[PDB]
């Protein structure tokens, strides 16, 4: 499944 | 930015076999940005309800698209794949030759 | 054998014409299994391959909210990127993304991966040890000082080293054969004359799974890579591959040149000749 923690570049 | 112009390769899934039901593919990799035009051609004319796989990429980062039909091969019939990108001054049509 | 889950995010924005298209497929080493597109007419997690289908609902509901959260969160990258360079607000732009995780046949971590590329080129990746960035440029330097401040490769560390292998470990389990399998190539040789002082001998690899594979030619074992042609390697539409070698060769001098096949579902690799 896809990670769900997000990061801004 | 990065501007790649695709690589075309026309070929069947299976050797064609007159008479014998195949896939036509158009593989399209190697390109950016994203955005590109492909249709599959008999005898010139566009096929209808051509499918494609899903946007993708390989390591390098460039984008790779599978273009495919059902189709029955005959000695007669000509296929081809034509493609437009904004690398391309025109857009390529590349001939479907079976022993390639 | 060994194993890798993949996901590969594709953004593109469009001024003026809403929010952008962002784009994600889901791998199992060379098995696409999943994929989500913002345009799509309802915008879900579909299944793309016979083993994840009998996931509930829930999975795709769960997968749903996270690539929608991911689709806004690319956007403000892609924002953010705009500044870093300077760029127009009048033009596209396009944020790929990759990340996952290698196993080893144990079922253990081997590698993480977690990289970005803005319009086709490199911007950061973050290092083997998982606890540090390579920035590719002075801009990617800006997104690097802020996720080490932030601490953020932690995050990223917990994800790969943890449900990133969990998960693998599950789909390899619903996938049995269909994920564990090596399909070896089916190979031959052609002989295509091109003159009478020249002919072209194309070595074929045919149906192998996975995709990785070493095709090329030799002159008494010597390299002949300036004068192979090499198609890119090409799916076959039925989660197989196809790949081919071309060297033009003086006529009668053929029993000189040999076809090397690489391959996971070769043990030894092969040896192809013409007589
Ligand atoms: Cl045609
Ligand atoms: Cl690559
Ligand atoms: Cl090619």
């Amino acid at each position: 499944s896809p990670r769900w923690y997000f990061f801004y570049l | 930015m990065i501007q790649r112009t695709p690589k075309i390769q026309v070929y069947s899934r299976h050797p064609a076999e007159n008479g014998k039901s195949n896939f036509l593919n158009c593989y399209v990799s190697g390109f950016h940005p994203s955005d590109i035009e492909v249709d599959l051609l008999k005898n010139g004319e566009r096929i209808e309800k051509v499918e494609h796989s899903d946007l993708s990429f390989s390591k390098d980062w460039s984008f790779y698209l599978l273009y495919y039909t059902e189709f029955t091969p005959t000695e007669k019939d000509e296929y081809a794949c034509r493609v437009n990108h904004v690398t391309l001054s025109q857009p390529k049509i590349v001939k479907w030759d079976r022993d390639m | 054998g060994s194993h890798s889950m993949r996901y590969f995010y594709t953004s593109v924005s469009r001024p003026g014409r809403g929010e952008p298209r962002f784009i994600s497929v889901g791998y199992v080493d060379d098995t696409q299994f999943v994929r989500f597109d913002s345009d799509a007419a309802s915008p879900r997690e579909e299944p793309r391959a016979p083993w994840i289908e009998q996931e509930g609902p829930e999975y795709w509901d769960r997968n749903t909210q996270i690539y929608k959260a991911q689709a806004q969160t690319d956007r403000e990258s892609l924002r953010n990127l705009r500044g870093y360079y300077n760029q127009s607000e009048a033009g596209s732009h396009t944020l790929q993304s990759m990340y996952g995780c290698d196993v080893g046949p144990d079922g253990r971590l081997l590698r993480g991966h977690d990289q970005y590329a803005y319009d086709g080129k490199d911007y950061i990746a973050l290092n083997e040890d998982l606890r540090s960035w390579t920035a590719a440029d002075t801009a990617a330097q800006i997104t690097q000082r802020k996720w080490e401040a932030a601490r953020e490769a932690e995050q990223r560390r917990a994800y790969l080293e943890g449900e990133c292998v969990e998960w693998l470990r599950r789909y390899l389990e619903n996938g049995k054969d269909k994920l564990e399998r090596a399909d070896p190539p089916k190979t031959h040789v052609t002989h295509h004359p091109i003159s009478d002082h020249e002919a072209t001998l194309r070595c074929w690899a045919l149906g192998f799974y996975p995709a990785e594979i070493t095709l090329t030619w030799q002159r008494d074992g010597e390299d002949q890579t300036q004068d192979t042609e090499l198609v890119e390697t090409r799916p076959a539409g039925d989660r197989t591959f196809q790949k081919w070698a071309a060297v033009v060769v003086p006529s009668g001098e053929e029993q000189r040149y040999t076809c090397h096949v690489q391959h996971e579902g070769l043990p030894k690799p092969l040896t192809l000749r013409w007589e």
